């Protein structure tokens, strides 16, 4: 599953990327081997979070519409700005939308009304993954 | 040593537990029994390796990867089986001591032992294997000894004893020196009871890959196979075969004391335990198709369906048709008290204009008969058309190969004065005879003939004669029951049909 | 078994032998006659798509499936007798999809039991051919030849992880 | 029958799934199949034709509740398995064409509205890719960072070009001592080799 | 008694510890054989060498008595690295010492290891050697057994449980056997001295070495050279062998469907057939069609429906050759024949046979005959038989059988014959100057479109992958035009036999396209290109 | 390595027939009919009348199981699964016990004929079931030790039986089967018919038997045993009296006997 | 987006970044002890506060950093030594299901110290690359009698390396999944 998005963490983390970047400029412009440390730390530390936005991001294309049934219950036991964060939700309301206008008018404009749907559940088959 | 008891014992479970194989014992042995107060069937059953399998897989792997161990035990419980249900009593002295127990055949689901004669390997010797292909060569059959019965002339007490040679047994055993003996351990002179000893018939044959499976251009290899008892003759040479059996080896391998460096191999054999054929002709009724054909017997028209449901890809020609299926069907032979002798097969002959379906129609025939041979009449010679001489052996020709069946015969036109005249005989006294240097002999040949020819002039020409058209003798075209001919006549409407017919096909 | 996956697309066009319960007009288009009915008794071979509605909604449902020749009792004690030699690529390219959704429809016990001993005993000699690294063709080309589609893929990823951990140790 | 033209079209996309998968370097996805669609478009075309006249006569009352229910539910079936084969076609091709506007962010292959659609999503890559979270570079290398310093050989004469950490003159076949996190993007243009 | 130990002992640290960079490489190769049940072991001589070069002292000196050694040493290692049975294992080896030619070898050379080539010329059946072998006892019925192994043995006498002069027989039922093989070697024919024919050898090998090679295959061999029994204290030597050396992707097909995409493919494969020839365009057209063929058929009653095509040509001599160089399966033949078969075959003798001339032997592929005048009387009647049935059939001196001839005929030559061919077409010549001038230049610098190969394989993939058939228009269209003709005919012949070579030929217009259905733009040329006359 | 991790009455008699035989040791639950009842018992007496009869007769154990084996098929399976076929036999016998328990004779009787029973189906048995029935009624072994010293003394012993009893004409096979024999030692009286037979080795008062041998103390125990629990069963037919429509059953049942 | 070869699993470039996070115990050859370090995922002041031939702790790949240079010396784990070799070896053979409680790094870090520290042992190296192949040999084996129990519901493992885990981990996930499938397509 798509597991809930840390956003207390995320925001501590990016400030201190961007205050580390900083001092890492001023000492260079004021022995080598201390700046040789914390440039390749720096390094370490933004690989891990560009893989996990990666690895969410492929989780977002991939259960799309599951995500929009679970949002679009009233019923539901939560939010899905709770689960994403607003990058995030951005992508997903934007990519369904780029997605939904290519297949609408290549295939779905010429089905009859019944089978116009692209979220039908009651079909032979159901067009929901999750 | 205590082991045989166990596994004749679980074998009794066996078939105890799976009743359908006594109902086979005791079956067999009824109509033995009944026909002998008056042909007799085998003492052997056919067992489903799969029953085996569900039953106990223990004894399953033991039959499939150990036979020498537990092929015999088997065996002997199911002589205790048929022996311990009732039989007739008062048996007579050969019965007494026949040394004849009965015998194991299996069918199903061999698996990885499932081969051919190019693929049998040196890892398979001694497991039981199931191998494919066409016999080549068949020896004579000969009696062998197994028992001999002895009287004693003061005594009045009657002794015997027993033989065993390699090809006998699974298990192995002290070889016998085939001598009978002369005298008692006391002294007495002895005498041989013929009729009251057991000699059984034994029989090698030769099995060879499948030329469909030849690689390029290669040397083809095969195997020797034994049989004896109730499996001799039931081949010959040319048959699609699948045999079963055990995969053993055998002699001294030149390790006794030899020129050859003991580079040479053992010999290797497949001891003959069940044999099936390949279809490669006929087939057996079930009751509904019994009741299906009298039913449609009583419709009103029953040749015109039949008729028109021959060679339907073939468009016209009805009277053809319908005089093909009463050959199929033919007359009734007879054979007069004084043994003379009545014709009962018909012969046809179609004669005509190039491309009009002769050939094709023709055709047709070769795919539905039973039993038919099929040949070109300028590719065959009068001896090789009826029979030959070799060595003396006389060998036979096609018409006397397909004996109570079809031959076929296209472009008859091209045959020679001097192949056509043998056949005067065969399609009227139904025997070919020979009369050669060291031969004379009569041989049977009792089929029907049907041929396809063209005209003289190439197309046939309504304004000469039809002797001038067809040039064959008048004692020859007199033993043909029908004779047809058939032209390709131009006109609008039939030329459309039939380019219309053959497009939709 | 989600919706556009192209697999379960592919194997859901396999046909079935089937039999009617009713005489239906015009529908006589599925025996490749669009101007005739279809009548009561008949069988056809439909694919799975189709044949899985027919057979339910009604009462008497219009269809009823006959047994399929891959599921024979030959193929079953073939299976039973030695799973690891057998040619399941030749009996059908999508036997353990087709096998699941035939158990789903008719919630069958020992042919479930059959299928899991099958499954269990090929993986054995899959992994013993996905194990052996060169530092050989021929004994390994005989058995991937008996694959189904869906063992093949089970095979590729399991030789790209183990040769991957070992380039990356004698590097 | 209806589903021949759609068993016909799917594989197709198996098959440019499997050589998509045997090459990553060699990605350039196959003619867009026109007519095959255009095709199986029409067909449905005409399945609407025929509901369309069996309710003109269902209206007539020609043995409309049995008669039109079974003839409509088996052509409304023919319908929708032909609307999950195009779309099973269209969403493999749209996967292959997102893997590459991650790198990229040449054209006849594309059908019209793939063509727009790639452009759409380039623009949503770089609006993610700015704003808050640029210090990473999310279109950047997925390999962790195994050294500082590497030695890079110089394989095409792309002259003197110029980067963010400063400028470089690629002169043919010289060999470079200098730190990956510069020479990465280069890497992977294609003018250096690790050595 | 003890070195034996000690070598074993030596061999077996040898597999164990030799490292060249970071991997133990024979233990992972004896570990990765198990799994796929290969036991063997391939050692190359240069690491032994390397190693310890007294091990290899030891194996060069007396090689059929330390090989056993070495072969149990990796039975020891296999148990450790895969148990917590196994049969010994085969030793088999790699060098790259001085090959010897097979003229010199001598006396010099008995038991010592030799590395050499040659051609292979034939090789036997398999044959069971006895490895593990069981005894009986015949007196007291004690029992016994005892372990073989293949190097330069008989049964003992040794009775044991008196005990008799020779009492010992084997129990076949619990033993042990292996495979065997013999092959003969012949010298390089680029090395035989002049005016002499070649020598050869014979040879031995088992288990993993077996059923390796086929004949007229050029290979190098590693093995033992020794001498056996079979003039005064004289024997025969030989080898025993310890090592030997000797569809599409989908890349290929993108480039074929590319191709069948262009508006312009069937002017492109005419082009590309025999260039050098000036013109006799509809020559080239019919080979195309030649080549490609139609399509065969199957009926419900049975009957069989012909897929091939045949041609005829009345300059001529090159477009044989190179039908016969792109064609992916071809014989080519003068009228006369190879032998006494001549075309389709003939009856010989002494016991008689059959043999089959070049229409037998070209079944599945293409036969060119380069004057078909020249046919002899008997193959002037049988083709008949092998053109229209694609058969031959012989009952002859009590020989009954029939041949296949499944064929496609190009055939040329300067009556009725002409009759079996579905196209016949006359060859055209022009004398430009120029062209002559170009061939002998082109002579001169060998003495100082699409090309073959990837057409062949094209040609290939469009025969495996499709077989149309005619739609609905090109039936009404072909039938109208038959009738047509026929009437024609009538108020000034045409027959069913050609309106189905018509279709044959239609079909193989539309297989170039890949196309499933032929259409009327087919059926156009295919009737434009009937005009044989 | 790798790792994972009324009903009573019915598991009841698939204990008392996992050992394929039964001492009948315990007591009967729940319900059966009265046609049952009197149908089960003549069956079981049907078997025992044949028994009696060929013993009257002098009929050896091999043509006993010749003439009884076909029976059990009909009357009194034996070596089955079937939970109705393992009720028959275990209440038949008990039944029985009502009937033969009214006096000497007929205890006797029925003792006799129902121990040759147990010997003929002891026999049919495969020697994993023997010692797994012997090993479940909890029934001394010498030592090593013991069977060095007493080596020459056992052999001779055991030496003629072993070739006529196990068919060892063989020395070496003798040998090698008394290599692997085990031996029993207890006192004398318990197998004083193997002792006027001497085919057992007697020391100190204790005999010694070979394992192969030694099923008459198993079939002299399920004869004592049974003998008690008749004795037993006679002391308390007064409760047996409270049901008049058994009483002309069990007469019947023992008239064939009187 | 991610890709394919990254959808279930870590390359083993991922697990060697993953163990060089852990602590590595060093002797400097300098001393820092009165520029800064100023560190964001570690400790600082260990850095900081180093003086030459003074035992100190420090995370692997800044470990490996130093030693690249003269600045360091990498003490060896005392698990990597012939004695405790030779007594898991043992371990191993005598109870032959259990794995021994070898840590779960040990492949990755013998091969990380081999390269990178061949140097600072005191046993002799060529015995220990020996020893480490004997231990994963006999692993193997016991790896491969373990698929004969792969089923519908669990399975235990114990001291299993992280590395080995994901040589296995597509194929033990896989065939599990198709046996859930099939078994639970029967209840429903
Ligand atoms: N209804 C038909 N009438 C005539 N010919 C047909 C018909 N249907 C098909 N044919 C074709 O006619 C062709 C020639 O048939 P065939 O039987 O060889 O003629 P034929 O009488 O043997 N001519 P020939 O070989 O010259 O003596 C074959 O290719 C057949 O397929
Ligand atoms: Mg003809
Ligand atoms: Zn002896």
């Amino acid at each position: 599953e798509l597991l809930p998005y840390p956003h207390q963490l995320m925001k501590r983390l990016l400030n201190r990327i961007s205050m580390q970047s900083q001092l890492i400029e001023n000492i260079s412009m004021g022995s080598k081997l201390p700046l040789l440390c914390m440039e390749t730390e720096l390094e370490r530390l933004k690989f891990v979070i560009r893989s996990y936005i990666r690895c969410r991001l492929s989780k977002i294309d991939k259960f799309s519409l599951y995500l929009r049934q679970l949002n679009e219950d009233e019923n539901s036991l939560i939010s899905l700005t709770d689960l994403l964060s607003k990058d995030e939700i951005k992508y997903h309301d934007t990519h369904s939308l780029i997605w939904l206008k290519l297949v609408n008018d290549s295939i779905l404009k010429y089905m009859p009304e019944e089978l116009q749907a692209i979220n039908d559940t009651e079909g032979s088959v159901n067009m929901i993954d999750e | 040593d205590a082991v045989f008891g166990d596994r004749v014992r679980r074998f009794q479970e066996f078939l105890d537990t799976f009743t359908s194989y006594r109902d086979s014992v005791r079956s067999i042995q009824v109509y033995n029994s009944n026909n002998a107060a008056n042909n007799i069937l085998p003492h052997r059953i056919i067992i489903s390796l799969d029953d085996l399998r569900e039953f106990d897989r223990s004894f399953w792997s033991g039959i499939l990867v150990e036979p020498a161990y537990f092929i015999p035990p088997a065996e002997k419980a199911l002589t205790d089986l048929a022996d311990s249900m009732d039989d007739v009593p008062h048996p007579n002295a050969s019965a007494v001591s026949s040394r004849h127990p009965w015998k194991l055949s299996f069918k199903g689901s061999f698996g990885a032992h499932a081969l051919s004669p190019r693929t049998l390997t040196a890892q398979h010797l001694n497991k039981l294997v199931s191998v494919e292909g066409i016999v080549t060569k068949t020896s004579l059959v000969r009696p062998k000894l197994i028992r001999s019965v002895h009287y004693a002339a003061k005594t009045g007490r009657f002794h015997y004893r027993d033989y065993t040679d390699a090809t006998t047994t699974l298990t192995t055993r002290i070889p016998t020196p085939a001598i009978y003996p002369t005298e008692d351990t006391e002294g007495n002179k002895l005498t041989t009871e013929y009729g009251y000893s057991t000699f059984i018939d034994h029989q090698r044959i030769t099995v060879q890959e499948m030329p469909e499976m030849a690689p390029a251009g290669q040397l083809p290899r095969s195997i020797d196979v034994i049989l004896d008892d109730d499996l001799v003759d039931k081949t010959k040479p040319g048959d699609r075969v699948n045999v079963v059996g055990v995969f053993k080896s055998l002699g001294a391998g030149g390790m006794n004391q030899s020129n050859s460096n003991t580079l040479i191999g053992f010999k290797t054999l497949i001891l003959g335990n069940t044999v099936y054929p390949l279809h490669a002709a006929r087939q057996m009724l079930t009751d509904f198709d019994i009741r299906n054909i009298n039913k449609l017997s009583k419709k009103k028209d029953i040749f015109d369906i039949l008729s028109q449901s021959l060679a339907p890809s073939i468009y016209g020609h009805d009277h053809i048709k319908k005089a093909i299926l009463l050959m199929l069907m033919g007359g009734v032979e007879k054979n007069l008290e004084n043994g003379s002798h009545l014709r009962g097969d018909i012969n046809i002959l179609m004669v005509g204009d190039p491309s009009t379906a002769k050939s094709q129609l023709l055709r047709f025939v070769l795919n539905t008969a039973s039993l038919a041979i099929a040949t070109t009449g300028r590719g065959s010679s009068g001896v090789g058309l009826t029979a030959a001489v070799t060595t003396r052996r006389l060998e036979a020709g096609a018409m006397v190969l397909a004996d109570r069946g079809v031959v076929c015969i296209d472009e008859f036109d091209k045959m020679t004065d001097v192949d056509r005249v043998a056949i005067h005989e065969v399609m009227e006294q139904q025997t070919v005879t020979i009369a050669k240097a060291g031969i004379h002999t009569t041989l049977n040949a009792r089929c029907s003939v049907i041929a396809a020819a063209n005209p003289v002039f190439g197309q046939y020409d309504v304004n000469r004669d039809p002797h001038q058209n067809i040039a064959l003798p008048d004692s020859l075209l007199s033993r043909f029951d029908l004779l047809f001919v058939v032209t390709d006549d131009i006109n609008e409407i039939r030329d459309r049909s039939i380019s219309e017919h053959v497009l939709r096909t | 078994m989600g919706y556009y996956d192209i697999d379960d697309v592919l194997a859901d066009g396999t046909e079935f032998p089937c039999k009617f319960q009713y005489d239906i007009p015009g529908l006589g288009y599925l025996e490749n006659n669009p101007g005739r009915p279809i009548t009561k008794n008949t069988k056809l071979s439909l694919p799975l798509w189709l044949a899985r509605i027919l057979a339910i909604v009604g009462p008497v449902p219009f269809v009823e499936l006959l047994p399929p020749d891959m599921f024979s009792t030959k193929v079953m004690n073939a299976i039973k007798t030695d799973p690891v030699a057998l040619d399941l690529h030749s009996i059908n390219s999508h036997f353990f999809s087709l096998a699941i959704k035939w158990i789903m429809l008719f919630s069958e016990k020992e042919l479930a039991n059959v299928v899991s001993e099958l499954l269990l005993q090929r993986a054995q000699e899959l992994n013993h051919h996905a194990s052996s690294l060169s530092i050989t063709n021929i004994a390994t080309s005989t058995f991937l030849l008996k694959l189904e589609e869906m063992e093949k893929e089970i095979y590729k990823k399991s030789h790209e992880s183990y040769k991957d951990t070992k380039r990356w140790m004698f590097k | 029958m209806y589903g021949d033209l759609g068993n016909k079209l799917v594989l197709e996309a198996k098959r440019t799934k499997q050589l998509y998968a045997r090459s990553n370097q060699d990605v350039n996805l196959p003619m867009y199949h026109e007519d095959i669609i255009r095709n199986i478009l029409k067909e449905v075309s005409n399945l609407r034709k025929n509901t369309e006249y069996l309710k003109e006569q269902q209206q007539l009352g020609m043995l409309d509740d049995k008669v039109a229910k079974c003839q409509y539910f088996v052509t409304l079936l023919c319908m929708e398995r032909n609307k999950r084969c195009l779309l099973a076609y269209q969403r493999l091709r749209t996967d292959i064409l997102d893997s590459m506007a991650w790198n990229n962010n040449d054209t006849n292959n594309l059908s019209h509205q793939e063509q727009e659609y790639l452009k759409e999503y380039c623009d949503l890559i770089t609006d993610l890719k700015s704003g808050d979270l640029v210090d990473i570079d999310l279109s950047g290398s997925l390999v962790p960072p195994s050294d500082v310093f590497i030695d890079v050989r110089v394989l095409k004469d792309a002259g003197e070009i110029q980067t963010e950490y400063g400028v470089f003159n690629l002169i043919k076949d010289s060999q470079f001592f200098v730190r990956q996190s510069d020479v990465e993007r280069l890497i992977q243009q294609g003018y250096l080799q690790k050595i | 008694d003890d070195d034996n130990t000690e070598i074993i002992k030596s061999f077996k640290n040898f597999i164990l510890e030799f490292r060249l960079d970071s991997q133990f490489i024979y233990r992972d190769q004896l570990r990765n054989n198990i799994l796929v049940k290969n036991y063997s072991l391939t050692v190359n001589m240069e690491h032994l060498i390397g190693y310890n070069e007294d091990i290899y002292k030891k194996l060069s000196d007396e090689p059929s008595d330390i090989i056993p050694l070495f072969e149990t040493a990796i039975t020891q290692v296999a148990k450790r690295i895969s148990i917590l049975s196994l049969p010994t294992f085969q030793l088999i080896l790699n060098s790259n010492a001085n090959q010897i030619p097979l003229r010199d070898l001598d006396s010099e050379h008995v038991s010592k290891i030799v590395r050499l080539s040659g051609i292979i010329i034939s090789t036997s059946v398999l044959s069971s050697r006895a490895t593990y072998l069981s005894i009986m006892c015949r007196n007291c019925r004690h029992t016994t057994s005892i372990t073989i192994n293949n190097f330069n043995v008989s049964l003992p006498r040794s009775c044991l449980s008196n005990c008799g002069p020779d009492p010992y027989i084997i129990i076949h039922e619990s033993s042990k056997f292996i495979d065997q093989q013999f092959l003969k070697l012949q010298e390089i024919p680029e090395l035989v001295p002049v005016g002499e024919m070649p020598r050869n050898l014979t040879m031995t090998c088992d288990r993993y070495l077996t059923n390796k090679v086929i004949p007229g295959t050029r290979v190098t061999i590693v093995g033992i050279y020794s001498i056996y029994n079979s003039g005064v204290a004289i024997r025969t030597p030989y080898i025993k062998i310890l090592g030997i050396q000797s569809m599409f992707t989908e890349e290929e097909e993108e480039e074929f469907l590319q191709l069948s995409r262009n508006p312009k493919l069937y002017e492109i494969l005419t082009n590309s057939i025999a260039p050098s020839i000036f013109g006799n365009e509809d020559i080239k057209k019919a080979i195309v069609c030649l080549l490609m063929g139609g399509s065969k058929k199957i009926l419900p009653d049975g009957m069989r429906l012909r897929g091939d095509i045949n041609v005829l040509l009345l300059a001529k001599s090159q477009l044989l050759k190179f039908v016969e160089k792109v064609s992916p399966i071809a014989v080519y033949t003068s009228g006369k024949g190879s032998s006494a078969a001549g075309l389709t075959a003939s009856v010989q003798r002494r016991e008689f046979y059959l043999e089959g001339g070049a229409m037998v032997l070209a079944d599945g592929g293409v036969v060119c005959i380069d004057e078909f005048d020249k046919m002899r009387d008997e193959d002037r009647v049988a083709i008949h038989e092998a053109m229209e049935q694609q058969t031959i059939s012989i009952a002859k001196a009590g020989i009954t059988t029939v041949l296949n001839s499944r064929t496609s005929v190009l055939a040329a030559a300067n009556t009725t014959i002409l009759s079996r061919f579905d196209m016949i077409f006359i060859v055209k010549d022009d004398h430009n100057e120029e062209r002559d001038i170009s061939i002998a230049n082109h002579v001169i610098n060998i003495h100082t479109e699409i090309s073959i190969e990837k057409m062949k394989r094209y040609i290939t993939y469009c025969r495996l992958k499709c077989a149309p058939r005619l739609s609905p228009q090109a039936a009404e269209k072909l039938s109208s035009n038959f009738v047509t003709i026929r009437k024609q005919l009538l108020i000034n012949p045409i027959t069913i036999r050609q309106l189905e070579a018509i279709i044959r030929i239609t079909e193989s217009l539309a297989k170039l396209e890949l196309s499933p259905i032929a259409q009327e733009r087919h059926v156009d040329e295919a009737i434009r290109l009937f005009q044989a006359s | 390595m790798f790792r994972q991790s009324s009903e009573e009455e019915k598991k009841l008699y698939a204990r008392l027939y996992e050992s394929k035989l039964s001492f009948y040791d315990l007591p009967p639950q729940g319900e059966i009919t009265l046609e049952q009842f009197e149908i089960w018992a003549i069956d079981r007496l049907k078997i025992l009348l044949e028994i009696e009869s060929c013993l009257s007769r002098n009929k050896s154990i091999k043509e006993i199981e010749t003439i009884i084996k076909p029976q059990f098929q009909k009357l009194l399976p034996f070596n089955t699964e079937s939970l109705e076929d393992r009720k028959k036999d275990y209440y038949s016998h008990f039944i029985l016990r009502l009937c033969f328990c009214r006096s000497k004779e007929l205890r006797e009787k029925f003792v006799r004929a129902e121990t040759f029973l147990f010997k003929i189906r002891f026999n049919m048995l495969t020697s994993t079931d023997q010692t797994k029935f012997v090993q479940s009624l909890d029934l001394q072994f010498i030592s090593n030790e013991e069977k060095a010293e007493l080596s020459h003394q056992l052999y001779q012993t055991v030496s003629a039986s072993l070739q006529f009893q196990l068919n060892l004409n063989e020395e070496h096979q003798r040998k090698q089967y008394f290599q692997q024999e085990k031996f029993i030692k207890l006192p004398f009286e318990n197998v004083i018919e193997l002792v006027g037979n001497r085919l057992v080795f007697l020391k100190d008062g204790y005999a010694y038997l070979p394992q192969f041998q030694q099923l008459n103390l198993l079939s002299n125990e399920f004869a004592s045993k049974l003998n008690q629990e008749l004795i037993k069963t006679y002391q308390y037919l007064p409760r047996l009296n409270e049901d008049d429509r058994l009483l002309p059953i069990l007469n019947h049942l023992s008239s064939g006997y009187t | 987006s991610l890709p394919a070869h990254l959808q279930q699993t870590f390359s083993p470039e991922e697990i060697q970044f993953i163990v060089e996070n852990e602590p590595i115990k060093i002797f400097p050859r300098i001393t820092t002890r009165q520029t800064r370090w100023q560190l964001i995922t570690t400790d600082d002041k260990a850095l900081n506060n180093m003086v030459a031939m003074r035992s100190t702790e420090v995370v692997l790949w800044i470990a490996l950093l130093l030693k690249q240079q003269s600045k360091c010396s990498i003490v060896a784990p005392q698990w990597l030594t012939t004695k405790e070799l030779d007594r898991k070896i043992q371990y191993e053979k005598t109870h032959p299901d259990r794995f021994s409680e070898l840590p779960w790094n040990w492949l990755v870090l013998a091969r990380i110290l081999f390269n990178k520290a061949k140097d600072d042992f005191h046993d002799p190296i060529h015995e220990l690359r020996g020893k480490i192949q004997d231990l994963r040999e006999i692993r193997q084996i016991k790896v491969l009698k373990g698929l004969k129990y792969l089923n519908e519901s669990h399975l235990q493992l114990d001291n299993l390396s992280l590395l080995e885990i994901n040589e296995l981990r597509p194929f033990i996930t896989e065939i599990m999944d198709k046996l859930r499938e099939i078994h639970t397509a029967s209840l429903t």
